[PDB]
């Protein structure tokens, strides 16, 4: 250990609220893709919590999602498990049931010490605008994609999300 | 208390004499099949939803592929189609596993007895 990973959790937490505090467009380069990013309980620094904003050009526009991040005592050896809410997006490459998210940059084979939270939840949003081929998560929506059938992958996610809110 | 519904507009069950405003507000998804149908969907079947704010539910699909994998993932109780708008003279084996109730049919009595309860 806790002595490394405290320690650089802790300057995370300072980079999180120095970046996300401005909206200068230099220095945040998150303006309305991550909303915000904390601690659920800020005595126990293990378990963070984000907002994010879909991105432009996608079903997932004018909606917010929220990210549950947890970090390991072996951060930043090994990299955190990020998953969204249960119940809460229709994703080619996300269980929507467990929430969980399938992302390449968090494997062992793939995963940088160097990477640090704000880019992990960044590539959680850059995946809702490039869902990938490759595997999906959700067979059925990943079935509707490689199908090309884009106004009925445009239509149900922003059904899932418009029903969401009644 | 209804039951939910996932509707396959093909060009007869448009046609059917549906007062759609009573049923906007309900947990119906209308599955618009483009492949089978030539243009848009009744403009007044379209204008029912608006008037409600419920026009999410009206879902148009390119391929008959995603209409089937929308119907799978929808998981509604109740699946209303009619097969005699897709045959020159099929529903795959999979969606009884999703849905509990599939109603298929030709005749105009059942269509509408299943989407007015």
């Amino acid at each position: 250990m806790a002595d490394t990973c405290m320690s650089r959790i802790v300057k995370e937490y300072k980079v999180i609220l120095k970046t996300l505090a401005s909206d200068d467009p230099i220095a945040n380069p998150y303006r309305g893709i991550i909303e915000s990013l904390n601690p659920i309980d800020e005595t126990d620094l293990s378990k963070w919590e984000a907002i994010i904003s879909g991105p432009s050009d996608t079903p997932y526009e004018n909606h917010q999602f929220r990210i549950l991040i947890e970090v390991p005592s072996s951060y930043p050896m090994n990299p955190p498990k990020i998953s969204f809410m249960q119940n809460n997006i229709l994703h080619s490459n996300v269980k929507s049931a467990t929430g969980e998210i399938c992302l390449n940059i968090l494997k062992p084979e793939e995963w940088t010490p160097v990477w640090d939270l704000l880019h992990c939840v960044h590539a959680v949003w850059r995946l809702l605008r490039e869902p990938v081929s490759d595997s999906p998560l959700d067979v059925d929506i990943g079935n509707i994609i490689r199908c090309g059938d884009m106004s009925a992958y445009q239509g149900i996610v922003k059904y899932f999300l418009a029903e969401r809110e009644r | 208390a209804r039951k939910s519904k996932c509707i396959i507009m093909s060009k007869s069950i448009q046609g059917l004499p549906i007062k759609w405003e009573e049923y906007a507000a309900d947990e119906v998804v209308l599955l618009v099949p483009t492949s089978h149908t030539d243009g848009s969907m009744k403009q007044a079947i379209g204008d029912a939803f608006r008037k409600t704010k419920n026009e999410h539910k009206i879902i148009y699909c390119d391929s008959m592929d995603g209409l089937w994998s929308c119907v799978r993932r929808l998981g509604k109780f109740q699946c209303i189609l009619n097969s005699r708008d897709f045959t020159s003279s099929v529903v795959p084996e999979d969606i009884g596993r999703f849905v509990k109730f599939v109603v298929d049919s030709d005749v105009e009595d059942v269509l509408i007895d299943t989407l007015c309860n």
